[PDB]
């Protein structure tokens, strides 16, 4: 379970390209595809 | 020099207009925005990125195939080593033209949504033109 | 005998090699890696434009700052913001004789590929698969060891002046005389750098008022033998025969650009084996198209010369074709004899005029002699002239192990590009990131290797070369095709749509 | 989208005019050859 | 236009030309001198045995035990020959110890090192150097740097040999184009190609009045030391250490260790800004196979020796000024070249006429010198395909080996047959 669960976001990391960065420019790119996601969401709610 | 070949690779066309397509997305989800501008803004932003990408940087990101005989020329001019109408020559300047219907459309024609988009598509025209192929009007970025 | 072309090339045997495309999917999904870095690449020369110390790397003197500036910032853009990021896996030192088992100086960094710092560690008995070593000639016990130690002693280390001078030793005048005979040709002259080789001596055979028709992927060395000459220059795609076929009607029924008058000679350059996209040229079919349109022909075999063949020698050989057909025929040393050095075959009144108007032949130093007496006493091991049969063994060898080394990754579901006698076999990983993954997760598994990226490349084709040898053994190979098969499933690499049957 | 086609009829006159030129330009355009510029 | 049938009439027509033109006449060379052995202090050329006074080993250590034994232990760890281009596992621990050795011993901050000296040159000039750049280069310099200066697509302007006024007036006129388009010359770099101790007149480049034109039209010094490299100075360090100019000033130093070193290669030293660039960028470095190990074990034993003996540089100048003194009474000849200089040339006064009959007449007196006792050698140029072309001359090389007595029976043989062959 948690194993499998780790190697879908070791597969995640290398088709994203986010594996041959520093760890701080992985919480930028980390924090600004949550929030774009986040806000698709109210705005989801809020147009039905 | 695979530079001038990156707009014959296989899945360009169909990963830049889902580019696009995406960046329509990000912008229709802000909470408080009316469609009309979010069109407009759609436009505007990717007239503004490839006028930019393709009119403005001039060199290779690499060093230069040649003796830096590519340092003096625009994205566009070295292009299928500036031979016109190609492929890609062609795709590249009916992708603005029909992005452009679009937003006149779902704008309603509106008389101030007309003043915007047209001065953007011209500027992104313009430039296209086999004429203006190594032309620099007055000074700005010659060297 | 076994089929025709309409050009009248003839082969004597099947010709067929596979360069299957990249899927759609995996396509798009590499411009997005790529896109992200170009992002932050450029998130981050703004940054350390005047915010991050990057107290690291040098500039210039403080009292050379009203000069001009040396560099352009935008020019090694992908130096410095692709490229480096990976770049822990390319200049691995090692510390004994490469064959078969190399050893490696481990080496950490802390600041992220910027200074490396050596620990003093050493990665004993790692697979090489990375140096070119055919037939298994590099090594530092043998019967080629001797005879190097030996001419080593009543010699020196080098000459000290050039072959038109007092710098021409009995030593060259016997090595010059036995390539010869191997290659099968009137003559022959030993140079002493394969890439001085191409870029000067092309320049002394056209000039301006030539043609010169060149590949789409030949080495950096012709290139710029090329450009020396002072030669118009036009590329067809690579070993498209319909291509260099059409090249060769509209540069004689056009003439020179400007006045339109006929050219003096039609040159053309191509390669046995191209190393990268590992495949093997059309003899046949060119040299059919050069008897129709009266064109010179310039063979540059670096990577086939003892690597093909019944014998050994060479890509003309694995044909069948007569040597006499080709007017030059280069080769190198360094790739198959476990040395230094090129060479140039020939007609004699060919060679007799390279050895008066080439720039080598006046202006540079000739070969060592503990140099030359290895090569000498090297090729006289693939024609069977010692007296054993250390030559057949090792050709039979490799041709054994590149046929059972392909066919187990054909049917693991890997993507391999070229023909299917070639010993450098190319494995397709097209993401930027499965570049620096790959190099890291194979030396952890006592694995060397190498990768290729997007300057040396096309935009979404990287690659990892696997040079075979004849120095590995079954065992070698089986464990190698282990652990490649559980990377290939760490990493997802198995693009092949039609996966081959066992 | 039922008012756009209704604002389309009500659209102005010079409007429609430059977007009929730009669909020739796109039609004049796309039968051409390639003539490298020398 | 143009239908099938003209179409294949004028390809059966055109006749090419071949490859190679037909011996016209006689070539003054196609005689390669066959050496039997190694060419050491006491040779045997032609199967005849003589001294040589033609190869270039300044120092001796080609035939040194000392040297030899350094190469023996490299060849039986390490094999012969590297299977790599240095960037593809064909980087020993041998070559990052020599290129440390290096930087050390010039002072500098860090080297890169070749395998082969007539390419270290021919791919630095590119790598700085190109297609909007302007470039002074000495009339005289050898054809490795007119090689490399035609690879860099860029302005070359020559100036006369060992004149600051020609070059300073040709400075000059590059300032005024400045002031006629501003913009562009704010995107051109300048740069400076001199060699020290130039091997086509033996003359030595004056730097202190060349340090000054560099900071005061803003160009960049490309140094060449490679025939003072171990010869001139006090610790045989260059020309730097001769004039006494501090070695950050040069911007770049190329050498090649064929010649006072006895091995194969060449080197570039400099700052580390300057330097790191042309690991990717050099032609020669990134598409060539490595060094091979026992040759750089050979340099770096070399390197030691001179380091830990550095008073063979004055015994070597001081039997280099006694054989120039020598040879001044020639009914015929007339030294070209410096007091200093360890390769100086041998003229002919009164030149005949045509090129050919000197390279003639030059070929008698060596010929003549072969049956005796004294090795010597002409220098040999490609005419056709040379910018300006030296006169002819026969080379006379001095070495730390030769004895004083040998040297004046070289000098005193070299007269007897002058005068009475261009009397």
């Amino acid at each position: 379970a948690w194993k499998q669960m780790s190697w879908f976001y070791y597969q995640y990391l290398l088709v994203t390209a986010l594996y041959m960065l520093e760890p701080w420019e992985r919480t930028v790119f980390n924090s600004m595809l949550v929030s774009i996601v986040g806000m698709a969401l109210y705005t989801g709610y809020v147009f039905m | 020099n695979p530079n001038t070949r990156v707009m014959n690779s296989r899945g360009i066309w169909l990963s830049y207009v889902l580019a696009i397509g995406l960046l329509h997305i990000v912008l229709l989800s802000i909470p408080f925005v009316s469609v009309p501008v979010v069109w407009t803004l759609t436009n505007l932003i990717h007239n503004m990125g490839m006028y930019i990408f393709l009119h403005t940087v001039k060199g290779t990101p690499f060093e230069t195939p040649d003796q830096g005989k590519a340092r003096l020329l625009t994205h566009w001019e070295q292009m299928d080593y500036g031979v016109q109408f190609t492929a890609s020559r062609k795709f590249l300047t009916i992708t603005p033209i029909v992005l452009y219907f679009l937003t006149s459309f779902y704008t309603k024609y509106d008389q101030i949504h007309f003043v915007l988009n047209t001065v953007s598509l011209m500027s992104v025209l313009i430039p296209k033109l086999p004429q203006l192929h190594g032309v620099r009007i007055f000074g700005i970025n010659k060297y | 005998i076994h089929h025709v072309t309409q050009n009248g090339g003839l082969y004597k045997r099947p010709f067929n090699e596979a360069f299957e495309e990249t899927p759609m999917l995996v396509a798009v999904l590499t411009y997005v890696g790529y896109g992200v870095l170009t992002l932050f690449g450029y998130l981050r020369d703004f940054l350390r434009y005047w915010r991050i110390e990057k107290c690291h790397h040098a500039t210039e003197r403080e009292e050379q700052k009203d000069f001009v500036s040396l560099y352009q910032d935008f020019e090694n853009f992908y130096t410095r913001n692709l490229y480096m990021r990976i770049r822990d896996n390319w200049n691995r030192p090692i510390c004994s004789v490469p064959g078969a088992r190399v050893d490696i100086m481990e080496r950490q960094s802390h600041d992220y590929n910027w200074s490396f710092k050596y620990t003093g560690n050493i990665i004993k008995g790692v697979i090489n698969m990375g140096s070119y070593n055919y037939l298994g000639f590099a090594r530092n016990t043998g019967s080629c060891q001797e005879a190097a130690a030996k001419v080593l002693e009543e010699y020196g280390a080098g000459v000290c002046s050039t072959r038109q001078e007092i710098g021409n030793l009995d030593k060259h005048e016997e090595l010059e005389e036995l390539v010869a005979r191997f290659l099968g040709v009137e003559a022959a002259m030993a140079y002493g750098m394969g890439f001085a080789t191409n870029s000067m001596n092309i320049p002394a055979l056209v000039g301006k008022g030539c043609l010169i028709l060149s590949d789409e992927l030949n080495h950096a060395s012709l290139v710029l033998g090329a450009r020396l000459s002072g030669a118009t220059i036009r590329i067809f795609k690579h070993n498209n025969m319909q291509s260099l076929e059409k090249l060769l009607k509209d540069a004689i029924v056009y003439g020179q650009p400007r006045t339109r008058r006929p050219w003096k000679k039609i040159l053309i350059l191509v390669e046995g084996i191209y190393s990268m996209e590992g495949s093997i040229v059309r003899l046949p079919e060119v040299i059919a198209l050069k008897k129709k349109y009266k064109a010179y022909l310039y063979l540059d075999e670096a990577h086939s010369i003892g690597a093909l063949g019944p014998t050994g020698r060479g890509v003309v050989e694995y044909f069948g074709l007569d040597p006499e057909d080709v007017d030059v025929m280069m080769g190198t040393f360094t790739k198959s004899f476990g040395a230094s050095g090129g060479y140039i075959g020939g007609k004699k009144e060919l060679i007799d005029y390279l050895r008066t108007h080439s720039h080598s032949a006046v202006y540079a130093t000739s070969l060592s002699p503990p140099v030359v007496e290895q090569i000498i006493t090297s090729m006289k091991c693939i024609m069977g002239q010692d007296g054993t049969s250390l030559g057949k063994e090792c050709v039979q060898q490799l041709a054994e192990n590149t046929r059972y080394f392909r066919r187990r990754l054909k049917e693991m579901g890997f993507i391999i590009y070229g023909n299917e006698d070639s010993p450098v076999v190319p494995l397709m990983l097209y993401m930027p990131a499965k570049i620096g993954a790959f190099g890291r997760e194979m030396l952890k598994r006592n694995i060397g290797v190498v990768v290729v990226g997007f300057p040396a490349t096309p935009i979404i084709e990287s690659r990892a070369r696997f040079c075979l040898s004849a120095a590995h053994t079954k065992e070698i190979l089986d464990t190698a095709l282990k652990e490649i098969d559980e990377v290939g499933d760490l990493l997802q690499l198995k693009y092949s749509r039609h996966r081959l049957v066992p | 989208l039922v008012e756009m086609v209704q604002a389309l009829y009500e659209a102005p006159a010079y409007h429609l005019i430059l977007e009929g030129i730009l669909i020739l330009w796109i039609i004049r355009l796309l039968f051409s050859k390639t003539y490298k510029l020398q | 236009d143009l239908t099938v049938k003209e179409k294949e009439e004028l390809i059966e027509e055109w006749q090419p030309e071949p490859l190679v033109p037909p011996v016209p006449k006689d070539h003054p060379a196609l005689n390669y001198n066959i050496v039997s052995g190694p060419p050491s202090h006491k040779t045997v050329v032609n199967g005849k045995e003589c001294i040589n006074f033609a190869s270039f080993n300044f120092l001796g250590l080609l035939d040194n035990p000392r040297v030899k034994a350094a190469a023996l232990a490299s060849l039986k760890k390490y094999g012969v020959g590297t299977c790599g281009p240095r960037g593809f596992y064909g980087t020993f621990d041998v070559h990052l110890d020599l290129e440390d050795r290096l930087a050390k011993f010039m002072k500098t901050e860090e080297a890169i090192i070749y395998s082969y000296g007539f390419a270290t040159i021919a791919s630095a000039i590119p790598a700085y150097s190109k297609r909007g750049d302007i470039v002074f280069v000495d009339r005289a310099a050898c054809f490795a740097i007119q090689k490399g200066l035609q690879a860099s697509r860029s302005d070359i302007k020559l100036f006369k040999h060992n004149d600051m006024a020609d070059l300073e007036r040709l400075l000059k006129e590059q300032e005024i184009e400045d002031q006629k388009n501003p913009r562009k010359a704010r995107v051109t770099r300048r740069f400076i190609v001199v060699e020290g101790l130039y091997m086509n007149t033996g003359t030595i480049c004056p730097l202190p009045e060349l340090v000054k034109l560099k900071y005061k039209y803003k160009a960049r010094i490309f140094l060449e030391e490679s025939l003072s490299f171990g010869v001139l100075g006090e610790h045989g360090r260059g020309v730097t250490e001769h004039y006494g100019i501090n070695i950050d000033d040069i911007d770049l130093i190329s050498a090649n260790m064929e010649n006072a070193l006895a091995s194969i290669g060449g080197f570039c030293c400099g700052r580390s800004f300057v330097i790191d660039h042309q690991r990717l960028s050099g032609q020669g470095y990134c598409f060539s196979a490595s060094l091979p190990p026992l040759l750089a074990a050979a340099a770096i034993e070399a390197l030691n020796i001179m380091e830990e003996n550095p008073g063979i540089f004055a015994v070597l100048k001081e039997k280099c000024g006694q054989i120039h003194k020598a040879l001044q009474g020639i009914s015929g000849l007339k030294v070209v070249g410096e007091s200093l200089s360890p390769a100086f040339h041998l003229q002919l006064e009164e030149s005949t006429g045509s090129r050919e009959q000197d390279v003639r007449l030059l070929q008698e007196i060596v010929d003549q010198c072969m049956n005796r006792s004294i090795a010597l050698t002409q220098a040999r140029y490609l005419e056709k395909e040379e910018k300006c072309l030296p006169p002819p001359s026969i080379r006379v090389v001095v070495t730390v080996e030769q004895t004083e007595e040998e040297l004046e029976r070289a000098a005193s043989t070299i007269k007897e047959v002058a005068q009475a062959v261009l009397l």
